[PDB]
């Protein structure tokens, strides 16, 4: 899961980044590592597309 | 040929129909003896049609195409308005077979009864 | 002869003397930030280096005067102090109104349109009777016609025989300029760059890219791909007002598929409003407003009872105002009510050169023929017959 | 009861070879059957001419 | 006063084609005489 | 959950209004610092006969086009919160996550 995550995120070395995204989507790993907490880890992130279409800087001296 | 716009039937003594094409609109009296026909077919304000003068040939093309999406959803055909002018004549000198006048005066049509084994 | 002739409408108040003044003048006021205190009045506005944000106290709602204190300004400004001059017999100031009114609009006029600037004849005449006047001046032989006056506010069709105002079959749908500006802005907004703020320069947009589809579903259809020849993909530049004072649309040829304009300027537009804004005319209800075409309108307009006069009706329909413009327009309207006219009658739709001004054109030859002598109410009449004689020759 | 039920395909470009109704002539000219039960010898020997 | 010479012309025109569009079908469905006919089959048609 | 109709009309109606809101649509701050009535002036006693009131079109005989909410393209679909017509997935999570029951525009 690991080398899966990293090949989506084009990279060769696996990384606690990895870690948690695998631990977290797999849906038995986070069961079973639940109370688990990793070091220099992450939440899953959220996307920032939504932004464009509600409000951007106007013309408004741009 | 063209969308029904109207049907008027004035025991009937006869049936005014509306044709809308892209050219136009036009109303004519249809012989109520076709309304039997007309009923037949279902037809009715938004439908476009065919309709022979020689017989009555009256023929349900579908609904028309402005009046898609009426319905989400619903099974209908939408066919496109036609372009040409309502009246339509036109001469076809097509041939045909003597043996094939032969078979179409062999047997008899209509289900009067228990004829319909015919088809 | 300073005679003068005076077009109100709500979103430009076309003025001026009868020498061919049909000079175009905002009618109402502006403010913005970066006017902080100054309100600059009709054609002020040119003098704000910055347009972005601009306030509109406009004295219009939904086509009709409201607080009449925008007017007054723009009144005593135009024909007070500056460009035109009031005098009691000079300005010959000829009056447009909407096609209906009541007491209080126009009626009671109490030192208001009877002030300082008077003459025999003031006409507060409807602006569909003064094209239809011109019309007919440039069509003789024809008996009637009619008037779709694509206004700001509305889009009157409205028949007439010469004179004579068939008020019984006159149709205003509720869509306008107005809708149609503030449907962009909000389709702009809630998609991309939200600027919905100024009824401003997506006015230009409004009427820069604007054009009416001859086949909506097949433009569409065209639109569902990206880089196709209908250039859904119009990529107009946003006018910052430091660089350039007016946007535009980018030419075919720098066009950059990906939005990825290393100019810096926010250019994310692929949504169909370009043509899709324009058939609210055409196809209401789909927006929400459940309100009939103006195709729709001009053929529910068999209303009128003689048939002989529908055959003469249809041949005389005359598309102005200035909605009407809109590339592609006038020839849809054309198909649109071919094929709901009977095959039989003849159809003929005429679009004047300048269908803003053609009402200017007609209180122009208005005054310029007669009702000088005829069809006149004067201060003097009104002082002697108060409202009574305003509302019998109008 | 099988619901198995044996579920032909084909597109209705093979059913509209027969529907053309301005390239058809009227059959009606010609057809003799019809007439048996309808038309009368009387009608056609003497009435009409 | 409203009246338009084209107008009814053309009605008039598309009126003659209609009257001879009905006389060439009348003509046309009572040219064709019975095999037998009617009476002929209720004669030789026993019980 | 899912929303009634008399919001949804109410949402129709608000962005109508907002449709011919000409001062300023969202925000009409842009500073602060014979005056006739409003349309009121004749809105409070509307007459009969030929008039703005009679002089309606009315309901258009041509069915509504099913058009997205997002993109302006054709919705075969239709939202079951606002009933806002989508056109694909993509358009009903943009819709979602834009308008739903807490958000109307
Ligand atoms: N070149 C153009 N392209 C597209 N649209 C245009 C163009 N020029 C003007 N318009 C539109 O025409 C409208 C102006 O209409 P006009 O001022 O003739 O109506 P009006 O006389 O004010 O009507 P009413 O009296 O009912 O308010 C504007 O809203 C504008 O969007």
């Amino acid at each position: 899961l690991a080398g899966n995550a990293a090949r989506d995120n084009k990279k060769t070395r696996i990384i606690p980044r990895h870690l948690q995204l695998a631990i977290r989507n797999d849906e038995e790993l986070n069961k079973l590592l639940g109370r688990v907490t990793i070091a220099q880890g992450g939440v899953l992130p959220n996307i920032q597309a939504v932004l464009l279409p509600k409000k951007t800087e106007s013309h408004h001296k741009a | 040929e063209g969308e029904v716009t109207e049907l008027t039937p004035c025991t009937i003594s006869h049936v005014i129909i509306g044709l809308k094409t892209a050219k136009g609109t036009k109303q004519l009296k249809l012989d109520p003896s076709i309304f039997e026909s007309l009923q037949k077919e279902r037809v009715e304000a938004g439908d476009v049609i065919y309709i022979e003068a020689n017989s009555g040939a009256v023929k349900r093309q579908g609904r028309c195409d402005t009046y898609a999406t009426e319905f989400d959803l619903e099974a209908e055909e939408y066919v496109p308005l036609p372009k040409g002018d309502v009246h339509k004549k036109k001469e076809i000198i097509q041939d045909v077979t003597l043996h094939d006048l032969d078979v179409a005066n062999a047997r008899p049509q209509g289900g009067q009864d228990i004829l319909s084994m015919m088809g | 002869m300073t005679t003068l002739v005076l077009d109100n409408g709500a979103y430009n108040a076309k003025i001026g003397y009868s020498h061919e003044n049909v000079s175009v003048i905002p009618n109402c006021q502006f403010r913005s930030k970066t006017a902080r205190l100054k309100t600059f009045t009709a054609n002020q506005i040119d003098e704000i280096k910055d347009p972005s944000g601009l306030f509109y106290i406009l004295p219009f709602q939904k086509g009709y005067l409201v607080n009449w204190d925008v007017q007054r300004q723009v009144w005593d400004y135009l024909f007070g102090k500056e460009m035109y001059q009031v005098d009691f017999l000079d300005t010959n100031i000829i009056i447009t109104e909407p096609y209906f009114n009541f007491t209080s609009i126009q009626e009671s006029m109490n030192e208001i349109l009877f002030e300082e600037y008077q003459f025999q004849a003031v006409l507060r005449v409807n602006a569909g009777a003064l094209s239809a006047h011109r019309y007919f001046r440039d069509n003789p032989s024809e008996l009637c016609c009619i008037i779709v006056d694509s206004g700001y506010s509305f889009t009157h069709i409205v028949p007439y025989c010469r004179s004579k105002k068939k008020k019984e079959a006159i149709i205003r749908i509720n869509v306008g300029g107005k809708l149609l500006t503030n449907h962009l802005k909000e389709i702009i907004s809630y998609r991309q760059l939200h600027v919905m703020d100024e009824t401003h320069v997506i006015n230009q947009v409004k009427e820069d890219v604007c054009y009416v589809s001859q086949d909506f579903y097949r433009d569409m259809d065209i639109a569902k791909l990206k880089g196709e020849e209908n250039t859904v993909m119009i990529d107009y530049v946003l006018p910052d007002f430091s660089t350039i004072k007016k946007g535009f649309c980018k030419p075919r040829e720098e066009m950059v598929l990906s939005g990825k304009y290393k100019s810096g300027e926010q250019i994310l537009r692929l949504a169909n409003e370009r043509f899709a804004v324009p058939e609210i005319l055409f196809n209401p209800s789909d927006i929400g407003i459940q309100e009939m075409g103006i195709p729709e309108a001009i053929v529910y307009s068999i209303q009128n009872l003689p048939e002989e006069m529908q055959p003469h009706f249809f041949k005389n329909i005359v598309l102005t105002g200035g909605n009407s413009l809109f590339p592609g327009f006038r020839d849809r309207v054309y198909s649109e009510v071919r094929c709901l006219t009977p095959t039989d009658y003849d159809v003929s739709v005429v679009l004047p050169e300048n269908p803003i001004t053609y009402a200017w054109e007609g209180g122009k030859l208005i005054s310029e023929n007669d009702d000088f002598e005829d069809m006149v109410v004067t201060r003097e009449d009104y002082e002697e017959n108060g409202h009574s004689v305003c509302e019998e020759k109008f | 009861i099988t619901p198995g039920i044996c579920f032909s395909t084909a597109s209705l470009v093979l059913r509209a070879t027969d529907v053309h109704p301005l390239q058809r002539i009227d059959m009606g000219r010609f057809d003799l059957i019809g007439l048996e039960g309808r038309v009368s010898r009387y009608e056609a020997d003497t009435f009409l001419p | 006063p409203f009246y338009l010479d084209s107008l009814e012309e053309k009605r008039k025109r598309q009126r003659s084609e209609r009257l001879e569009r009905i006389f060439q079908l009348s003509e046309a469905h009572g040219a064709l005489a019975p095999v037998y006919g009617t009476e002929v089959l209720d004669f030789c048609t026993l019980p | 959950r899912v929303l009634d109709r008399a919001a949804r009309q109410r949402r129709i109606n608000r962005q109508l209004e907002a449709l011919e809101n000409d001062n300023f649509q969202d925000d009409p701050h842009a500073g602060l610092p014979n005056f006739q009535a409003l349309l009121e002036e004749q809105n409070l006693s509307v007459a009969e006969g030929p008039n703005y009131l009679t002089a309606c079109a009315g309901p258009p005989s041509r069915p509504q086009r099913p058009f997205c909410a997002v993109c302006g393209f054709p919705s075969p679909y239709t939202c079951v919160s606002c009933g806002a017509r989508y056109c694909t997935v993509r358009c009903l999570g943009t819709h979602q996550e834009t308008r739903c029951l807490k958000w109307t525009v």
